[PDB]
RNA sequence: CGCCGUUCCGAAGGGACGGGCGAUGGCCUCCGUUGCCCUCAGCCGAUCGAAAGGGAGUCGGGUUCAGAUCCCCGAAUCCGGAGUGGCGGAGAUGGGCGCCGCGAGGCGUCCAGUGCGGUAACGCGACCGAUCCCGGAGAAGCCGGCGGGAGCCCCGGGGAGAGUUCUCUUUUCUUUGUGAAGGGCAGGGCGCCCUGGAAUGGGUUCGCCCCGAGAGAGGGGCCCGUGCCUUGGAAAGCGUCGCGGUUCCGGCGGCGUCCGGUGAGCUCUCGCUGGCCCUUGAAAAUCCGGGGGAGAGGGUGUAAAUCUCGCGCCGGGCCGUA
RNA sequence: AUCCGUAACUUCGGGAUAAGGAUUGGCUCUAAGGGCUGGCAGCCGACUUAGAACUGGUGCGGACCAGGGGAAUCCGACUGU
C-alpha cells in the first residue's frame, strides 16, 4: 500500500508537527497539517470545572478575527463567569449589602440605647 | 404568607438582565396552560441613570438622568425577592403579557415604563430602586 | 472471594522490602487512598491530591492536611488548643 | 467559493464592478453560472433548461461570457 | 588586561488619553502637524538564548535533464494599510397632540431612541466607550481501560483491461478521485438549562460511578464535527478503447470512474473515565473576554458619533531551499 | 499450546512453566456462544470453544518459533551501577 512521507523538513513527531491523511483529487493520500486543538474559556469563579458555553474553541490568535457574538453570551460577564456563579454574587452581593444595613440599624440603636 | 406580589422589587437571576433590578407588575403563582411553572410579568430597568452632581450643568443632567427599561415574564427561580417595594403606576392595558405578540406592544410597554420610572427617578425616592447593584 | 490472607493492599510489592517495612506501609497506604466524607458537603470524595492536599470533587473544595491522612492528631489537638486559649485571651 | 441560490442576486453579483466574467457550464443534470468576483467564484445552479437560457440572455452586457465543453 | 554581579549601594519612564497655551500648514470650510505647559504611568531590569518548545495565514492539478505546498492553471486565506478608507448594512426612523384627506397618508409642534429575541442554558449580521482592574487562552506529566472518526486490511457483487484454460476454474490479478475555505447535516461530548420530586431506592459502565447540594422520565441549549452532501468540480485526475497533429501538441473524442458488508484487526487521531507520585510534570511573547463608566455623539434630520457585519481597494521586503 | 498435577521451605506475596504425565495431523459432522425487522416469524453474521465418527507405515507445536531439571553450601536481600 501507499506509504507516506512529511511535507516539510521537521522530520520529528512533535506537537508542532502533528497530521492527518486526506485523499485528493489526484487519488491519492498526502498529509495535510492539522492545526492544534483549542480551549474554551475556562470560568473566571476558578472553581467551576467545566469550560464556558456559547463560544469558540480556536487558538488564542484566532480571536482576533472572529466578531464579538461569537467570544461572549449576552449576559453580565458573559463570556467570563459562568452562569451559575453569577446568580450566586448576585445573591452573595444582595445579601451582603442587606446584612450591612441590618448591623447598622442595630449599632445605631445601641447608640440610642446608650 | 405569599409575599411575590405587585410591587414588589426583584433582582433577576438569569438571562441578558441578570443582576438588573425590576418590579412585579403582575404574579401568577400557579401558571397557564403555556407557563406551567409560577411567573411573574416585570418592568425593570436595562440601563441606570447616571451620578449627577452639583458641578454639572442642567443639561448635563438630564442627558444622565434617562433609564432604558424593559419588560418580562420570569420562571419565579430566577428572581430574587427583596423586602424593598416601589409603586410606580404602570398602565396594565399597556404592561400586560399580551404585548409578547407584536413588537408594536412592546415598544409601547417598554416606552411607558422609561416614563413612569423616569418621573419617580427625579423625585428622590425609591434611591435603592435606581442604583445598579455592584456583584 | 478473598485472594490474599493477609498482605492487603501492600501485595503489589510482592516478596521485596520485608515483611515488616511491608506491614509498615500498608497501613499508610490504605490512609491515604481512602475517600473520606467531605464536612463542607457530605459526599464521600474526599481524596488526597498530593502530600498534605485534599480535594473534594463535589464541592471542588481544597484542604490542606496530613501526608497520609486527612487531618492529624497532632492538628486536631492544636484546632483545640487554639480555641481554647482563644476564649481567655478574650474571657 | 460560494453558493447562490436565487437568480435575483447572481444578477446583482454580475453587475458588481468586481465581477470579471462568467462561466457557463452544461451538465446532464444542471446547468452552473459561475461569476468571478475578485474574492469568491459564486456559482448559480439551474436545474432548469429553459431557465437556464432566458438567464444566459439577460447578463449584463460587457461581462465577458465564456461556454465551457 | 580586567573580574564579580543581574536588581544588588541607581535621579534607571523620553511615553499617553485628555486639558490649556502659542507657531505653522492643507481637500485653509475646519481639520492636522509641530513646540511648550497641566495632568496620568509599577513593573523592577539592557541584550542574547531553540531550522524538534510557544508562534496568524495554502491547498488541488499540471510542468523539468536536474526546482517546485516556491514555477504555471485554478481555487483560498492571514496580517498590515488606507479615512480622498469606497459602497451597502446596523445606530435607524417611534410615540402623543392639532389640522388636511373618506381613507391610503401629508403637514406643525412636544417628547424617545449607544440594537433585539428566549423562563433559562443561550440566540441573532453588526450592535459606542478611555485610563484603571479581574479573568481566560498560550499552558502542561506517565500509565490503564473503553468509545467515536478516519487511512489500511478483509468479505460478497457490478464494470474495464490482463493472466491460465491438456482438464478445471460465472475463475486469479490490477484498477474503480475529490483538496483548502464556506454552508448544511450526521456523529461524538457536556461538571449546561426548564418541568418535576425519587425507598418496594433507582440509573449505569468492561471497571466505575451518579442522585433531595435534585435521580429516573420528558423537552431543550451549547462545544468539536478531520465524517457525508454541497459550492470547489469535472472543465481537472485516473482506467480503458479510437482517432488525429508539428508530430517533443496541458491534442482530440467514446465509455467508466458502481453497490453493499464486516472486525478485541493494525496505524493515526478525537473523547470519556480511572490509577501512580515524600515525582505534581516550563516561561514568555502574543491574542481575547469581562467589570467599570471618564467621555463622545444629534435634536427628529441629506440625522450624528460609532460598528469585532457583508463586499470592495493597496502591499507582504531579507536569508535558506539542489 | 490444551487438560491434569505439583514438594521442601516461605517475609504467606511466593517457590511455580516446581517436579511429573497425557494430548496435538487431515477429513466429515454435531452443539453452544449474536444483530436487525415485525416465549413467535423472517432476514443478516464473526470468529471461537467444546464433543463425536472416519482416516494415514504412531506421523501430526512435522519447517520456523520455542526454559533441561532436582538436592545442597558460600556471598550479596532484591531491582539498579
Ligand atoms: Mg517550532
Ligand atoms: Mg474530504
Ligand atoms: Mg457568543
Ligand atoms: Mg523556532
Ligand atoms: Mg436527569
Ligand atoms: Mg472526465
Ligand atoms: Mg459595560
Ligand atoms: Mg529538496
Ligand atoms: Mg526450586
Ligand atoms: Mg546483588
Ligand atoms: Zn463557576
Ligand atoms: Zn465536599
Amino acid at each position: 500500500v501507499q506509504r507516506l512521507t512529511y511535507r516539510r523538513r521537521l522530520s520529528y513527531n512533535t506537537a508542532s508537527n502533528k497530521t492527518r491523511l486526506s485523499r485528493t483529487p489526484g487519488n491519492r493520500i498526502v498529509y495535510l497539517y492539522t492545526k492544534k486543538v483549542g480551549k474554551a474559556p475556562k470560568s473566571a469563579c476558578g472553581v467551576c470545572p467545566g469550560r464556558l458555553r456559547g463560544v469558540r474553541a480556536v487558538r488564542p490568535k484566532v480571536l482576533m478575527r472572529l466578531s464579538k457574538t461569537k467570544k461572549h453570551v449576552s449576559r453580565a460577564y458573559g463570556g467570563s463567569m459562568c452562569a451559575k456563579c453569577v446568580r450566586d454574587r448576585i445573591k452573595r452581593a444582595f445579601l451582603i449589602e442587606e446584612q450591612k444595613i441590618v448591623v447598622k440599624v442595630l449599632k445605631a440603636q445601641a447608640q440610642s440605647q446608650k | 404568607g405569599k409575599f411575590m406580589k405587585p410591587g414588589k422589587v426583584v433582582l433577576v437571576l438569569a438571562g441578558r438582565y441578570s443582576g438588573r433590578k425590576a418590579v412585579i407588575v403582575k404574579n401568577i403563582d400557579d401558571g397557564t396552560s403555556d407557563r406551567p411553572y409560577s411567573h411573574a410579568l416585570v418592568a425593570g430597568i436595562d440601563r441606570y441613570p447616571r451620578k449627577v452632581t452639583a458641578a454639572m450643568g442642567k443639561k448635563k443632567i438630564a442627558k444622565r438622568s434617562k433609564i432604558k427599561s424593559f419588560v418580562k415574564v420570569y420562571n419565579y427561580n430566577h428572581l430574587m425577592p427583596t423586602r424593598y417595594s416601589v409603586d410606580i403606576p404602570l398602565d396594565k392595558t399597556v404592561v400586560n403579557k399580551d404585548v409578547f405578540r407584536d413588537p408594536a406592544l412592546k415598544r409601547k410597554a417598554r416606552r411607558e415604563a422609561k416614563v413612569k420610572f423616569e418621573e419617580r427617578y427625579k423625585t428622590g425616592k425609591n434611591k435603592w430602586f435606581f442604583q445598579k447593584l455592584r456583584f | 472471594a478473598k485472594r490474599t490472607k493477609k498482605v492487603g493492599i501492600v501485595g503489589k510489592y510482592g516478596t521485596r522490602y520485608g515483611a515488616s517495612l511491608r506491614k509498615m506501609v500498608k497501613k499508610i497506604e490504605i490512609s491515604q487512598h481512602a475517600k473520606y466524607t467531605c464536612s463542607f458537603c457530605g459526599k464521600t470524595k474526599m481524596k488526597r491530591r498530593a502530600v498534605g492536599i485534599w480535594h473534594c470533587g463535589s464541592c471542588m473544595k481544597t484542604v490542606a492536611g496530613g501526608a497520609w491522612t486527612y487531618n492529624t492528631t497532632s492538628a486536631v489537638t492544636v484546632k483545640s488548643a487554639i480555641r481554647r486559649l482563644k476564649e481567655l485571651k478574650d474571657q | 467559493p460560494r453558493k447562490i441560490e436565487e437568480i435575483k442576486d447572481f444578477l446583482l453579483t454580475a453587475r458588481r464592478k468586481d465581477a470579471k466574467s462568467v462561466k457557463i457550464k452544461k451538465n446532464k443534470d444542471n446547468v452552473k453560472f459561475k461569476v468571478r468576483c475578485s474574492r469568491y467564484l459564486y456559482t448559480l445552479v439551474i436545474t432548469d433548461k429553459e431557465k437556464a437560457e432566458k438567464l444566459k440572455q439577460s447578463l449584463p452586457p460587457g461581462l465577458a461570457v465564456k461556454e465551457l465543453k
